[PDB]
RNA sequence: UUGACAUAUGAACGAGAAACCCUAUCCUUAACGGGAUGGUACUGACUUUCAUACAGGUGCUGCAUGGCUGUCGUCAGCUC
């Protein structure tokens, strides 16, 4: 159960913030221009399906 | 005389991948000084991340080993212990042989003889 | 828990096969013993059969701790081949050397 | 002043950057420490000031400007390709980078030439006497000794002697007494010799268990024991292998307990 | 001892308790040894896909469950 | 057979390993640890537009028995030349307002980091503060006399003792609770007159001698209880009290014998860094006495005369004070002149050496310049990249401009998307000097680095050669 | 260079407040009791302000603890025999003053006064050194004699209406158990524990 | 079906409840799971549940790429 081992950057906030804000801008890239995941429930041939 | 040690002694054995005759000022003090041969790991892996097996890199992993002998007594043993105990030996796991004699007492079996 | 995501199934498995390690050895012993009577051989295989299959040792295979990857995985290091040969070829691996002999 | 109120003082304070708020808040705490009804409070006050994280968020800008401003610039390196024998030889003009017992008392024995530190021959004399005092002593003496605190003993029962400081005396006159009439390798003891191995593994990183750490061995020779013909043969064949006919030698080696101490019991049990 | 083999045939743990009451239905454990006791029955043994039908006689004793569903369709080159 | 790594051919010789550890039963954890840290430490600040950032040439790791040391090598931040008494918001919400036999073992692990584990550092200030403060008068005459030789004697100066203690409970009976309480924990046989050999440093009055002899027969003899005949020859038993206090006189001298002490200071050599902030701290010492005079006499003081005319515990008052000075340091947040990159530096050693189980030490040496190794000069081309402001010539043109003379020759290649325009990747090589990398001998240094860009990867190699 | 001056002098001004104040405060109280009051301050100052030559002799005291009180450092002493009767160790109390003469002569002590001072204080301050060494070295041992005892007495409890090889199971199991050095010895009594159990089930 | 896993935001419950965990136990599932019964310990800048930004993809493009590799080729050539 020692295999997987545990990653030291965990313990700075920082870097974290730093990957969740580079996260969030390709999210953001996405959403601008209409290209983001759909909203769930509501896929796209799904939507042909209630059409 | 060059003749082996065989009392009271505290044995070092030195294990490294590294000489520790690159970095001998970090010995400890030692009476005899004696290098077990190197032994080596061989370990061959696929150069491409995909289909090229013929051609292979190879590495290894070699095993350096020096033992040190100290001669002491049994009075001094535990005041060198104490400092053997603080060593930084540089790129090193060392290990520490005691050899100490004490003496057997036959009161509870020197009646069945 | 650990982070790489195509890892998180054996990491489960692992973690459940040191949960029930002590009663798989327990019904195994029961099971080994050919003296004792024969109910309690069968209710020990029974308890036996009932452990979870993902709890078993054999489920669980050795997969590189940066990649992921499931195939050429050394045991001493931990990571599939190309992690070795990019960590190797580096510097980074402690005593691996290029073999030239 | 109750804690709700309290509260307000102490919110008031932090994050207003004025010096208003403190005398409210001592006069709050000094009239708790007054009624003293609130006193399993002020504990876990100070638990959470002094435990409790807070807001050290450090800038990029205090940082770099505050890296440079406290280290003086290399001026012998020039490239980075011979760092790890720059460190290591940084480590290596350290004379006192690894202290055995010979520098050490070195440095004890010229911290007492200069009048800092005394010479221990007292304590060693008082601890020669505290362990072997038995060696020390003539075996007359000591039941002159015992015979004297047993007539001690004897009158001191009795409780007419008063024998508080009488006795004391006695003892005192008795012990000046014995004074004027007295003053004016292998291993210690008897038996046959044992000889012990140990094994200690020093790993880095904080984790010293190591598989080698608890193993234990004995030897000794055989024809030390005093044992007969057929109890020798007996010990043969109760032992087997474990016993070396060449060198007379009897080896017990113990690893199946946890620690060195338990094996080291073990071998002798 | 009158055992020949010293282990015991393996039967999954659904047909420890219930035993032949598990036996008149559909069945995916290929991998249990049908007993004698089992004789009479009739079991319908997943091969990957469908539920195969299988009756239970005597000379199934001692077989795998999965001896008696085919896996694969014997095929033919046109 | 393709175009190698210029350091693996090269690594026995003519260069060494950034990490230098050896184990056998931990290689695992280890060489994990290597590559998880190294990772981590250089994704550690990164360079804004008003900051240079912090950028890693060389981390040296070396680990020993409990204690691992950490080498940072940085470049100085190029730059051309010609407040904590008011802070508010960095301390916020205040909350709280309103099986003895079968124990268990010690947990082991051999791969990873340990858990989360609460400190020890309180009870270890509360010991060294309460105990052994060194004010008390014993010591004052023997620091006098240190002075006095120190200002005064030349033979104080070429000694061990003046190089090691100066590098240009008294504490006796601690160590045999220490001693007691590790011995009894572990079922050890503890006998306490075989630790006063650690007491002692080897390397008339035989009347005095005869005494302590026979007074240690009368006390071994005897404890026999049960019989007040006896007991009543046990109230004069004090014969080995007269044995205690025989060897007592004045003393001028303080211990700094007893070998257990004196490793504490050994430790604390190589420990204390290159940093302190103790000028800031008396400075703050002296006017938070002025700050709290100040705030208590405010006519407020009907409390406090109330408190000195309750009863004589008028110093229960400390208390108070003590709640006070946590109140005002909190409401400020880091200390006062404390420098923020010995805070980060700090913050970082405090979970490596809980993580680690191991007392890191992390110390760091500041370059003159980025050339000085192919790491630093792919890092600073990756940053030039990131954000757009010059193209692939102008960037080697800068870097040949300013190459110090080590360099013996350079090489930079990239790859990707390298016009806008186009398509189709493709591979511009530009090279300075001289770039033999057949030459085993000679001292060539290599480091890739990628870029993130709005259309893929860009890659950057970047060989150095330094003589 | 009149704004750094000047608004250090406005923020230092406004920390301290009116000098007045202190002045007044300090006439009205008493000058040894101010004088008591000041060394509180600076018995406060040396843990409320953090130092760095502090921090620096706590990391070498955590070190030396590290080291010294390390439980796979142990050895016994060189010139004794295993204490093969495990015998109980005698009180700290005991201990200390088991070693008087020596401690007397090597640390000072003028009278019984100063020694009876010195054992009180180190007999208050040895329950936060247990507290240490429980930190450093870990919860206990427990011996490899009590250990073995424990596991043939869990056997013992196998329900007395079990056959006998059930019961030969189980004593076979512990003497199995009892050499193994693998097992942590919770593993090895909830082994013995968890078989009693399963034998329990079906022999109430 | 906000998911096995992450972060953020907003509501709801909870000043010690619940989730969580176990030397766990029993029943039911082909199995994962599901349902009961015990015990220990924790939760307020904190736990859980719900909601939505999402998470996730060994899906496609090596003719968009980085990195790595084969080959001409250990051939004596290729350039400034
Ligand atoms: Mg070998
Ligand atoms: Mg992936
Ligand atoms: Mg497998
Ligand atoms: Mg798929
Ligand atoms: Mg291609
Ligand atoms: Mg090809």
């Amino acid at each position: 159960a020692e295999w997987y081992p545990y990653d030291i950057k965990n313990e700075d906030p920082n870097v974290l913030a730093r990957e969740e804000k580079e996260r969030l801008s390709k999210l953001e890239m996405l959403k601008r221009r209409n290209k983001g995941p759909p909203q769930k429930g509501h896929g796209r041939r799904a939507a042909k399906r209630n059409k | 005389s060059t003749s082996k040690i065989k009392g009271t002694r505290i044995c070092i054995a030195i294990r490294s991948f590294d000489n520790p005759e690159k970095e001998a000022w970090c010995l400890p003090p030692h009476s005899r000084y004696a290098a077990m041969p190197d032994t080596r790991t061989l370990y061959t892996v696929l150069r491409s991340p995909h289909v090229d097996k013929k051609s292979r890199e190879q590495f290894e992993m070699r095993f350096k080993k020096r033992f040190l002998v100290i001669k002491a007594q049994s009075h001094e043993l535990s005041n060198k212990l104490f400092w053997l105990k603080r060593y930084r030996i540089l790129g090193a796991q060392y290990e520490l042989q005691f050899h100490c004699k004490t003496r057997l007492d036959m009161s509870p079996v020197l009646g069945s003889k | 828990e650990q982070g790489v995501k195509r890892n998180s199934a054996d990491h489960r498995r692992r973690l459940l096969a040191a949960r029930f390690e002590l009663r798989r050895k327990l019904y195994k012993a029961f099971c080994k013993d050919p003296e004792l009577p024969s109910e309690m051989r069968e209710k020990n295989r029974y308890k036996l059969s009932k452990l979870p299959r993902n709890s078993a040792f054999t489920r669980i295979r050795n997969r590189c701790v940066f990649t992921g990857r499931s195939r050429s995985v050394t045991e001493l290091f931990r990571m599939s081949r190309i992690c070795f040969r990019g960590l190797a070829n580096k510097g980074e691996l402690v005593g691996i050397k290029k073999s030239s002999w | 002043v109750g804690n709700k109120e309290l509260k307000a003082r102490i919110e008031k304070y932090f994050n207003e950057g004025n010096e208003d708020a403190l005398p409210g808040i001592i006069e709050a705490l000094l009239q708790r420490r007054l009624a003293d009804k609130h006193a399993d409070t002020d504990d876990e006050v100070m638990d959470s000031l002094q435990n409790q994280p807070f807001k050290d968020d450090v800038k990029d800008e205090d940082f770099e400007s505050d890296f440079e401003e406290a280290h003086s610039t290399d001026d012998e390196l020039e490239d980075l390709y011979n760092s790890p024998e720059y460190v290591k030889k940084k480590m290596q003009n350290n004379e006192f980078f690894n202290m055995d017992e010979k520098k050490w008392d070195v440095i004890v024995r010229d911290g007492i030439r200069h009048g800092i530190l005394k010479d221990t021959k007292e304590c060693e004399e008082i601890l020669e006497d505290m362990l072997h005092w038995d060696k020390l002593l003539p075996d007359d003496l000591k039941k002159k000794v015992e015979a004297k605190f047993n007539e001690l003993g004897d009158m001191c029962e009795r409780g007419e002697i008063e024998p508080e400081a009488a006795y004391e005396l006695f003892k005192e006159f008795e012990d000046e007494m014995v004074i004027q009439y007295g003053d004016q390798d292998d291993p210690p003891g008897k038996g046959p010799i044992l000889r012990w191995q140990s094994r200690i593994v020093f790993a880095p990183g904080g984790d010293a268990w190591h598989p080698k750490n608890r193993k234990v061995k004995l030897s000794v020779t055989v024809k030390e024991l005093g044992l007969s013909k057929h109890q020798a043969r007996r010990l043969r064949e109760l032992v087997g292998k474990r016993y070396d006919s060449g060198k007379d030698e009897l080896t017990i080696t113990s690893e199946r307990f946890e620690h060195r101490e338990e094996n080291r019991k073990d071998c002798l049990r | 001892m009158s055992r020949s083999v010293w282990k015991d045939p393996f039967v999954d743990a659904f047909l420890m308790k219930k035993k032949n009451a598990a036996l008149n239905r559909k069945i995916w454990s290929r991998r249990s040894t049908i007993l004698p006791e089992y004789v009479d029955s009739a079991v319908r043994i997943y091969n990957g896909k469908t539920h195969v039908r299988c009756k239970i006689t005597e000379g199934k004793v001692g077989h795998k469950f999965g001896e008696f569903a085919f896996t694969r369709k014997v095929k033919k080159h046109a | 057979a393709r175009k190698g790594n210029p350091i693996s051919v090269r690594l026995g010789k003519n260069r060494s390993s950034d990490s230098s550890w050896f184990s056998d039963y931990y290689y695992g954890k280890f060489v994990y640890q290597d590559v998880n840290l190294r990772s981590y430490f250089g994704s550690i600040r990164p360079p804004t537009r008003l900051t240079f950032g912090f950028r890693l040439g060389r981390c040296i790791i070396l680990h020993f028995p409990k204690r691992t040391f950490i080498h940072f090598f940085l470049p100085r931040r190029p730059r051309r030349l010609k407040r904590w008494w008011t802070t508010f918001g960095k301390a916020g919400p205040i909350g709280c307002l309103r099986n003895e036999i079968r124990g268990w073992p010690k947990k082991k692990q051999r791969y990873g980091y340990h858990d989360r584990s609460p400190s020890i550092k309180k009870n270890l200030s509360k010991l060294l503060r309460i105990s052994g403060a060194f004010k008390h008068p014993k010591y004052a005459g023997v620091v006098n006399d240190i002075a006095f030789l120190i200002e005064n004697d030349d033979s104080f100066k070429k000694t061990k003792l003046f190089k090691f203690f100066f590098p240009k409970v008294r504490p006796s009976l601690n160590f045999l609770v220490m001693q007691y309480f590790f011995n009894t924990k572990n079922q050890m046989n503890f006998d306490p007159v075989v630790v006063l050999n650690h007491f002692v440093a080897p390397g008339r009055s035989l009347q005095k001698r005869i005494r302590s002899r026979i007074a240690f027969f009368v006390e071994s003899l005897t404890s026999e209880k049960k019989c007040l005949a006896e007991a009543k020859n046990r109230l004069t038993h004090f014969i080995r009290l007269a044995n205690d206090l025989r060897f007592a006189g004045t003393t001028k001298t303080t211990i700094s014998l007893f070998p257990f002490f004196g490793a504490t200071f050994f430790f604390l050599r190589d420990g204390v860094g290159v940093y302190n902030n103790l000028d800031a701290r008396e400075q703050l010492l002296n006017q938070l006495r002025v700050k709290c005079w100040n705030l208590l006499g405010k006519d407020k003081v009907m409390e406090l005369i109330e408190k000195f005319k309750n009863l004589g515990g008028i110093e229960e008052l400390i208390k108070v004070i003590d709640m006070m000075i946590e109140i005002i340091l909190r409401k400020r947040g880091i200390p006062y002149r404390y420098n923020s990159y010995f805070y980060e530096v700090k913050k970082m050693r405090s979970f490596l050496s809980n993580r680690t189980n191991t007392k890191t030490l992390i110390e760091s040496v500041k370059i003159k310049s980025v050339y000085q190794s192919a790491s630093l000069i792919a890092q600073d081309i990756s940053f030039q990249l990131k954000n757009k402001r010059r193209s692939f010539h102008s960037i080697f043109a800068k870097i040949v401009k300013e190459i110090p003379k080590r360099v013996e020759g350079i090489r930079i290649c990239f790859s990707g998307r390298l016009k806008d325009a186009a398509e189709k990747a493709q591979t511009k090589c530009y090279k300075h000097r001289k770039t033999s990398c057949n030459v085993f001998n000679q001292k060539i240094d290599y480091a890739p680095v990628e870029v993130s860009t709005r259309y893929g990867i860009l890659g950057v190699k970047v060989w150095i050669s330094y003589s | 260079d009149k704004k750094e001056e000047e608004a250090e002098q406005e923020a230092l001004s406004v920390f301290v407040g009116d000098n007045a104040d202190g002045e007044k405060f300090a006439k009205k109280m008493g000058d040894e009791i101010m004088a008591k009051l000041a060394e509180g301050y600076e018995d406060i100052c040396e843990r409320a302000l953090p130092s760095t030559a502090h921090d620096a002799l706590v990391d070498a005291y955590d070190t030396n603890l590290m080291i010294e009180c390390e439980p796979e450092y142990l050895m016994p002493d060189f010139g004794s025999n295993p204490d093969i009767d495990e015998k109980p160790p005698m009180p700290l109390r005991e201990c200390l003053e088991k070693v008087k003469p020596f401690i007397v002569a090597l640390e000072g002590i003028k009278d019984q006064e100063e020694w009876e001072e010195a054992i009180g204080e180190a007999m208050a301050e040895a329950p936060r050194m247990k507290e240490i060494v429980d930190h450093y070295s870990g919860p206990d041992r427990v011996t490899a004699k009590k250990q073995n005892e424990e596991l043939d007495r869990i056997a013992t409890t196998v329900p007395q209406s079990a056959p006998d090889s059930v019961k030969r199971f189980a004593d076979r199991v512990a003497l199995s158990l009892k050499s193994n050095p693998g097992w942590g010895f919770d593993k090895k009594y909830q082994f013995m524990d968890k078989l009693v159990l399963e034998v329990s089930q079906n022999y109430k």
